[PDB]
Parts: structure tokens; sequence; C-alpha cells
RNA sequence: CAGUCAAGCGUUCAUAGCGACAUUGCUUUUUGAUUCUUCGAUGUCGGCUCUUCCUAUCAUACCGAAGCAGAAUUCGGUAAGCGUUGGAUUGUUCACCCACUAAUAGGGAACGUGAGCUGGGUUUAGACCGUCGUGAGACAGGUUAGUUUUACCCUACUGAUGAAUGUUACCGCAAUAGUAAUUGAACUUAGUACGAGAGGAACAGUUCAUUCGGAUAAUUGGUUUUUGCGGCUGUCUGAUCA
RNA sequence: UGAACAGCCUCUAGUUGAUAGAAUAAUGUAGAUAAGGGAAGUCGGCAAAAUAGAUCCGUAACUUCGGGAUAAGGAUUGGC
């Protein structure tokens, strides 16, 4: 699935959520529908934490994510931090990242094993992101797009990428990612992929005005079936 | 609470207390009052203004 | 603000009032955005209408490209620099005034930001949080 | 012809005369509704307005975007030491209104209470109340037949009560005194509670409690003589202005050929008797204890007052009130505080306020630090440290 | 500006909404008509500022009717409590566009308001052009430059004292007079009711905001004769210190 | 001091005359400063602000070839 989700109207997704394989961060201003999309499909194996990141309901842009790690900014609060440190398992490590650019979620697109970052992020914070997230990092830009998490959306299986990229750049990325990539659109056509969805090894949820085809996108890419 | 350090001379900020500072490079200061804050506008060094903890670490001055 | 409003907004301090130039932050091509009218905005003899930050205003481009000239569009206020405060009561301010192009539901004409935004900005709009680089 | 342009009419008209007040100290013009099943107690207290300072707080409001987290308040505090009851008074009602028909007093006045009833204490042989403390030590004949009087007539029964002044860093020495409802109880029990409560001090948490919406009445700060443009808000004239420019340029037509009562005028500002409603209390501090600054996060034992005292008031030795915001009059002023007229729900006045700072720096610039063991700490040994 | 009548329009159907041919009115924000008052002079455009009043109600409150399914809209009632904006051009009133807004309703008060302002226009004397005139000169034709006086009196209004009520002091009562709050958005209700679909509400609840008012100065900003501290120029006190 | 019988301070000489005292309300007259915006004010940038000396670099259209021109636009300046 594929799930047809708001934020209240809002069809971004990834904007106010994170999703990972071991667990979900949801915004804590949001809906009984909005909630109750990530309760039914995720089920009680995968905890669901209620969470704001530096004062914000944007959460998904804020932070980082991976089955090992979550990386959040240095604005995050230490009665924030305390009440991820204890809704997460003990197997995730949190840790602060001291940062300029600071919206790590725009800045970092990650999964389990490989990720792509910001071109210009500092050299201790990718030594960091290797260390936490445990993953090998790559910088590098799509298309000429440096936010790379707002346009992307990778998962294990495959990735979503931004619909005006150049194919050299398709074989290129898909060659450094080893995972198939497609170039297609989330939202009834909108660009920001990665704020459009969120996605991991059994689950996406997308924006209701997500079309059709757009879904079977989806689903094909990320081989949720 | 937390209890911030001023960026020019080093003390302590307390909540509600001076003002922040977003540069056009994304760096944030905090000036604990408008004197610290107007010899930032004024471009000085903190490291040649006498009372300040980076002269006072730099001069070896009661460390 | 109005219509595409990602719920509410506390009051910040006006800054930016209709004659106001600000910078053009996304990388539409644009250089500036002069603000002719502020969304939302009250009545009152003499007053002019100011924006603060996170708030959408009407602007003509007065300098940049010529497809983008001579006509209005909305706009979103992303920096202020004139110094307001938090319910945590810190005052903060930016050095720049600056703005983004969007249509009247709010997503962006442009794709990337340059420089920060504001979180209050960020919060109430998700396209600007999503093509922002660093929020304060 | 009509007017070219609306636009709303500048000033409140329902606080006019804009004059100054007939005391320093404002009349309490309505109490608390009575119901005669709660215990007896008092409807009001008096403090004196010491100074503002911020606090920090964890703010609960299930919906806010700043729910569960950090915020800086302004607060005021007024110094309340336990008042002291001497006197009960009643009023019956007539078709003219309330009116009083007796007063019985306490036996031992005290000297800053009884300097009152002068003008030119230090020349006088002192006498006042008596030959009432002399209508007083027989056994009870003058006395309970007064009280006996109030008890078969009097629907209403108020406490004459006056401040302790001399507790105060205040230079006054004459103490304020004042009519209090007492809203418990039967007409019997109310004076009997004043019969026993004579000469006697009452506590300010024995009238109030933590999380209560309360009202301050007092006098504002006066200013004199303000022209019409600060002291009604009008438009400034343009600057080519012959004859001035601080002025309303029409104060009225032709017809009616006067110039009306809700035109803006020139006259005195401030020192106007005002009743702000709907403060909520965030302490009731206790003067015989130290750490009254101390939250349950701080955990430091500093005292409310500020580094250097409170600018133009003091110490804050006695019992005081920290109440949210601002409240009319400024500091060395006799304020009266006052229960609230009506239950309010609101969400806002049945929050629970628990507090995690307060702020102690110096008021007489600006203060970097809370005590003077931190300020020792931070700057080391000076020179006048040996 | 409003009636009455009803041939017609409105698929059908006079009157949901309209309505010809007629005919009865009201108003004094139009313009005339008149010449009563003022020629030993009532300062004649517009704007700015400010108060109050009227209702023939633009919005907000509560309602009735529909060619009212919902959404949007139209007609009407009680209603003047409360509001009715920022600009480009023009001296303008008016107008016309841009834009916000709940809405950008109409008017009066000596065509409110010049010892309140301004002086762009008009409306002296200088000057130019066009037309007219032989000419001096003329032109609600165009253009440019052109002194805006006095309040200290009485009343009114805003504030401030105060004799006399045996004296003086404290605490009060309340006749009368005034009065104040206003409007919107978002979430949810709910993609629900309704509908064939396109579309698409409302009540209760929550969080904010606009306009207004009364205070206040903990914080932030402004202000500096704290001439408080430091620095700097020129000169003077022989130099130094000051 | 400085280009200078400019402005500012001093020497010789000459005055110390102009009803005074006490407080520091409004409105004035004269002098000033203001966060953010920058003519949205107004008939109209009225008024005020900004620029300013000197040295070096650089200087357009047009022109009656003489100018425009300090065009515009940049950099520097103390003491030892
Ligand atoms: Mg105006
Ligand atoms: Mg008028
Ligand atoms: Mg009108
Ligand atoms: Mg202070």
């Amino acid at each position: 699935m594929a799930t047809r989700t708001q934020f209240e109207n809002s069809n971004e997704i990834g904007v106010f959520s994170k999703l990972t394989n071991t667990y979900c961060l949801v915004a804590v201003g949001g809906s009984e529908n909005f909630y109750s999309a990530f309760e039914a499909e995720l089920g009680d194996a995968i905890p669901i934490v209620h969470t704001t990141i530096a004062g914000t309901r944007i959460i998904g842009r804020m932070t980082a994510g991976n089955r090992r790690g979550l990386l959040v900014p240095t604005q995050t609060t230490d009665q924030e931090l305390q009440h991820l440190r204890n809704s997460l398992p003990d197997s995730v490590k949190i840790q602060r990242v001291e940062e300029r650019l600071s919206a790590l979620g725009n800045v970092i697109c990650c999964n389990d094993y490989v990720a792509l970052v910001h071109p210009d992020i500092d050299r201790e914070t990718e030594e960091l992101i290797s260390d936490v997230l445990g993953v090998e990092v790559f910088r590098q830009t799509i298309s000429g797009n440096i936010l790379v998490g707002s346009y992307c959306s990778l998962s294990n299986q495959g990735g979503l990428v931004h619909p005006q990229t150049s194919v050299q750049d398709q074989e290129e990325l898909s060659s450094l990612l080893q995972v198939p990539l497609v170039a297609g659109t989330v939202n009834r056509g909108s660009s920001v992929v990665g704020a459009g969805m969120v996605v991991n090894d059994y689950l996406a949820v997308t924006g209701l005005d997500t079309t059709a085809p757009e879904l079977s996108v989806i689903e094909s890419i990320f081989r949720l079936q | 609470m937390k209890v911030e350090i001023d960026s020019f001379s080093g003390a302590k900020i307390y909540p509600g207390r001076g003002t922040l500072f977003v540069r056009g490079d994304s760096k944030i200061f905090r000036f604990q009052n408008s004197k610290s804050a107007s010899l930032f506008k004024q471009r000085k060094n903190p490291r040649r203004i006498a009372w300040t903890v980076l002269f006072r670490k730099h001069h070896k001055k009661g460390i | 603000s109005g219509n595409g409003a990602q719920g509410t907004k506390f009051r910040i301090s006006l800054g930016l009032p209709v004659g106001a130039i600000m910078n053009c932050a996304d990388n539409s091509g644009a250089r500036n955005l002069y603000i002719i009218a502020v969304k939302g905005s009250g009545s009152r003899l003499n007053r002019l209408p100011a924006a603060s930050l996170g708030d959408m205003v009407m602007a003509t481009v007065k300098k940049g490209k010529p497809e983008l000239r001579k006509k209005v569009m909305p706009a979103i206020v992303v920096r202020q620099a004139k110094s307001w405060r938090r319910r945590d009561g810190v005052f903060l301010y930016f050095e720049d005034n600056a703005g983004v192009i969007a249509n009247p539901k709010g997503e962006m004409k442009g794709s990337a930001i340059t420089g920060p935004v504001g979180k209050e900005c960020a919060d109430l709009w998700p396209r600007v949080a999503s093509n922002s680089g660093v929020v304060v | 012809s009509h007017r070219k342009y609306e636009a709303p009419r500048h000033g409140h008209l329902g606080f006019l005369p804009r004059k100054r007040a007939a005391s320093i100290r404002a009349r309490v013009k309505a109490f608390p509704k009575d119901d005669r099943s709660k215990p007896v107690a008092l409807t009001s207290f008096l403090g004196y307005k010491a100074g503002m300072t911020t606090i920090v707080r964890d703010l609960d409001r299930p919906g806010s975007k700043f729910h569960k987290r950090e915020v800086v308040e302004a607060v005021t505090v007024v110094d309340t030491p336990p008042v002291v009851v001497v006197g009960v008074v009643g009023y019956v009602e007539t078709p003219r209104g309330l009116r009083s028909l007796t007063t019985v007093w306490a036996e031992h006045l005290s000297d800053e209470v009884k300097r009152r009833f002068y003008k030119n204490w230090y020349k006088s042989k002192k006498k006042a109340f008596t030959k009432y403390s002399a209508k007083y030590a027989q056994d009870g004949a003058g006395i309970e037949r007064e009280l006996a009087r109030i008890k078969k007539y009097a629907s209403v029964v108020r406490v004459l009560v006056h401040t302790q002044i001399r507790k105060t860093p205040l230079a006054q020495k004459k103490a304020h005194l004042a009519e209090i409802q007492l809203n418990g109880g039967s007409i019997s029990e109310k004076v009997d509670w004043a019969r026993e409560h004579f000469e006697k001090t009452v506590a300010v948490d024995s009238v109030f409690e933590q999380n209560e919406m309360i009202d301050a009445i007092a006098v504002t700060k006066g200013h004199g003589f303000e022209g019409v443009t600060h002291r009604w808000g009008t438009k400034k004239l343009p600057r080519k202005t012959h004859r001035g420019l601080r002025k309303v340029a029409c104060i009225g037509a032709w017809h009616p050929a006067h110039v009306m009562w809700s035109v803006a005028r020139a006259g005195q500002r401030g020192y106007h008797s005002r009743t702000s409603i709907n403060h909520k209390i965030y302490r009731v501090g206790k003067g015989d204890d130290e750490a009254n600054g101390a939250t349950s996060f701080d955990r430091t034992k500093k005292t409310i007052t500020p580094m250097g005292g409170f600018v133009h008031y003091g110490e804050i030795k006695n019992d005081f009130i920290m109440v949210k915001g601002c409240i009319p009059g400024n500091r060395k002023r006799i304020v009266t505080l006052r229960k609230s007229l009506y239950t309010n729900t609101s969400r806002k006045a049945l929050e629970e306020v628990s507090l995690k700072w307060i702020d102690t720096a110096s008021k007489f610039g600006k203060g970097r630090f809370q005590t003077p063991a931190e300020k020792h700490a931070f700057m080391g040994t000076l020179k006048k440290d040996l």
C-alpha cells in the first residue's frame, strides 16, 4: 500500500512524518485519521512516537533517520530528547548534530545501507553520520538539486527521484546507490517527492491527491507487493 | 531552561535576556546586552576588549 | 496569509509595510520583491498594511527577469530583519528582508532557498520547509 | 457634510471624567456575592506594589503550538504583611440603599493605625479612642448591646482592618484602614468571627491560594497636565501647521454652538482609580521562609528580592503575592486585591501553574547574576576581596 | 426615493423575481425658480484633523420568502449596537483603475470645520500663447509667479481649588450622569449531510488573529545634561598631572 | 590651526551692558536623536537627511571643438 493520508489538509506526509523500518515519528498536532493510518498499517510491532523537533511540527525535514540511529538538530530541547530516548527502543542511537545546515531531513537522503548528502556538509557531520548510522556516505546532487532529502525518496528496495532529472544522472546515482531509481511525481505532480511521501520496506504513505499511475510507480519501485 | 553563553563576551544569558542575531551565512550569535551587540556591530575584536572572557583567557588573567 | 495556512500563527512584530523591497531568496530568477499588499490585513485610516515573517503578500518583481517583471504574484516572507519576540522570550532578527514566490495555494514557484528561514514560516508553509536549507 | 472617511472614536467614554482620584486608596465598589454556606472569610486584602520580574514556566494548553513548552512571563509582586483586624460595622438595607448603623472597635489600637486619625501627630495629646476604651474594661455593658444590635439588624457585615506599614521598607508610619466584606455563614457567625478576631492578624494565605483569578484595584500613576495627543491618542497634525500641531483641529461644528463633552481635550492624565480583573496568582510566598525565589526545579536558596533590592522599594521580608502580568499603580502604592466576582472556567482560569525559575537579577541595570555567590564564582576574586 | 393597478415576462404560471399603459406620494445630500435677511463685509473650492447625528442597511446579530437539493445567490423584516480601508492619475468634489477586506453603504450638522491648518485651484496687480478687436483691451480658453492678521474678555468644554452647613478627623452609602468591546481565520465536525455527478455545508468544541480600549515597564527597542565612563580634534593654562 | 583678513581658541585693548528670583505642566519658538520600512505623506521630496577638504585612479551622450567635467564612479588620509 501507498496509503492516502493528509496532515489536516496537507498532502505532504514526509514533512510531518519520518518512517523507518524500526520506528515511526509523527507530529503532535495531528488528526485522528492521520494517526489511524500509521496505527492500522504499522501495527503494534513498530513503535509510533508523537514528537516535536526544535519546537516545530515539521519533523521529517528536521531529522534524518535510520534503523540503527536517529539524527536530531542542535535546537532540539532536552525534554524532547529525553522523551525520544524513553519512547524509542534501546537499539537506535539518538545524537544531536551541531552543523550549520541544521535541517537534516532536507540535507540527508539515507537508507539502511547507503546515503546521499548535501555536498557542502561539514566533515565532522559526515563522520558523525557514518558513525551513528553505520552508513557509507556520498556527497552528490540530483541533477543540480542540492536538497537530496527533499528531492529523493529512498528505501532498500528502490528509489524515486526528481522528475526533471538527467538520465545519465539516473544510471550514475543507481550504480552509486546499488538500487534501481525511477523519475516520477507525487501528489498530483508535485516535484518534491521526499517531502511528498515516506516509505520503508513494507509501507508507503502519501498524500490523497497522489494519482493512481503515481501510486503504481511507487509500489513498483518500492516492491511493496 | 537553558542558560546560553554570550557570543562576544562569554557572559551567561538567562531566559528572556538579551537578543539573538542570525547572520546571512546561517550562523547564530547571542548577545546578553546592547553593549556587546553594538560592539559586535562595530566589528571590534573580542580578543582586544579588556573585559571579555576570551581576552582574560588569552592574557592568562585569573586563569 | 489566509487560505493556504497550515495552522495559526502568533503575532510577530510587523516589519515590512507596503512599498518595502525585500530580497528574493529562491532560484526563480527574480532579484527583489516589492510588497504592494498583505493578505489578511485589517483596515484603519492612514495605517499602512504591514507584513511580518511567515505572511503571504502580493508583490511585483522590480528587478529580475522580464517574464517575471510587470505583474503581480503572491509571495511568502521568510526573513524579517526587524526584531520580534517568541513565547520563549528571545528577541531575534535576521540581517535582511527576504521572501519567495508562490501561487495562492502556497507552493513555491522556485525549487531551492538560499540562506536561513524562520521556523514560524517553515511550520506555517510546508513547501517552504520542504525547499528550505536551514530552519532557525 | 458627512465625514469623508470613517474611523473609530479616540478614547473610551466610560472612563470619564479623567480627573484625579479622591484618595490614594481606591474604593472597592463591589464585593463578591455572598452565600451563607461557606465558612466566614474575607473578600479582599490590602498590599503594597513592589515591582515586577520574570518567571519561566512550562505551559499546559492542550492544543496550542506551545503545549508542554517553556515560556517566560512577566509577573508583579505585591508585598502583603498580615493585616490587623480592628473593628466591625453593620449595614442595614433601606429603600435608599445600604446604610451603616453602628461601628464596634477593638480595645487596644496600635499607634500606626491611630495615626490615621491625625494630620499633626507629633504635636498631640494622642487622645483617640480613650473614652472608647473607657467604655470597655467593664464587663460587657456598652458592647454586646451594639453587637446584638448588628445581629438583630444589619444584613451586611464588614470588618475594619488596617495594614502593618512598619513591616514594609516604606517611610510612611501611618497605616491604611479599610472595610472588607465577610462572605461566609450567618450574620451572627460573621460578627462572632469579628469579635474573636479583634486585635488579631490575618495572613494572606487565609484568603488567597494559588491558581486563583483575582482583581487589582488601585490608583494609576500620575502624570499631571497632558496634551490631547498623548492623553487621548489623537493623530499628530502635519509639520507645516501654524500655531502648533499637538492639537485637535476641529473641536466641533458650528451647530450645536458649544464644545461637546465627547471632544478630546487637554487635562489631567493618570492618577485615576482603576479595577483590572482576571489576574492569576502564581505564588503565595511566605516571608518567614528562605528560598522564596526557589522552585522545585531551581532549588537554590534565594529570596524573592532581586540583587540590590527592588528599585525604589526595597526588601520583601514579609509575605507576598506573585500575580501574572501588570496591575494598575506604580511601586510603593497601596493596592486592594479582591476575589473574583464570578466563576471563570475558560480553560485558562483553570490552568494549574508550577513555576520553574524566578529571575532575581538586578533591575537597576543589565544584571548578569542571580545570586552574589554566582557573581563571585563567575568573576573570581577581586582587589577589594582579600 | 417609494407606493397603488395589473397588459405582459417568467417553459407552464400576473405578482419567486419582474412588470408596460396609467396614477398617488415622500425627500431636500441635485439643479432650478424666487429675492425675504445680510453690501458702515457672516472669510466664497478642495484636502487634512475631529466629534456627533439620520437611515433610504454595504458588513456583522436574529429571522421570513424563493424559479431555497447542497454550495453560491436574490427579495424582505427588526435593527444605526458596531465597523466601512491602503494606493497610481487629477487642485479637484466626482471619476477611473490596482489591491486588501466581513464590507470597502448613502447622507446631515451655516453645501460642519481658514482667530484649526494648508493655499494646489479660483479670485487683484507681473508675464507668455491662441482667437477676437484699427486700438486701448476682452476671453467659466490654456500657462507661470504671487504677504492667509488678533483671543489676555464672556459663555461652552477640558482639568484644578474653594467660603458657608458647631469644629476637626476617619470609614462609608449611592441619586444622577457616562459606559465598550469588535470582527475574522485555521483544525475538527467532514469529503459528512445534500446531490445523478460536478461539487459541498452548518451547530457544539479547540487554537490564534483584526480593529478598539484601559493599564504597565520584568524583558527588548528608542531617547541622554547622569555632561557617568572612555576616546578624538583645534586652542589656552611653560611641560607633566589635571 | 588652516589655502585663507573663512570657522574655532588666545595676546594688547575694551566690555561683563540687555528687570530679576523660584519651579520644570500643557501648547509653543529654536536646537536635536530615533528600531523596521524608505516618499506609501503631500498639489508638489515642502522641510530635513545624505555628499563635502586634499591626493591618486577613472570619466559618457552631445557639442558652436572652447566645453560638458568636481561628469558619473572608486581608493586613501592619524601618530611615531
Ligand atoms: Mg490619509
Ligand atoms: Mg466634512
Ligand atoms: Mg459616512
Ligand atoms: Mg531597570
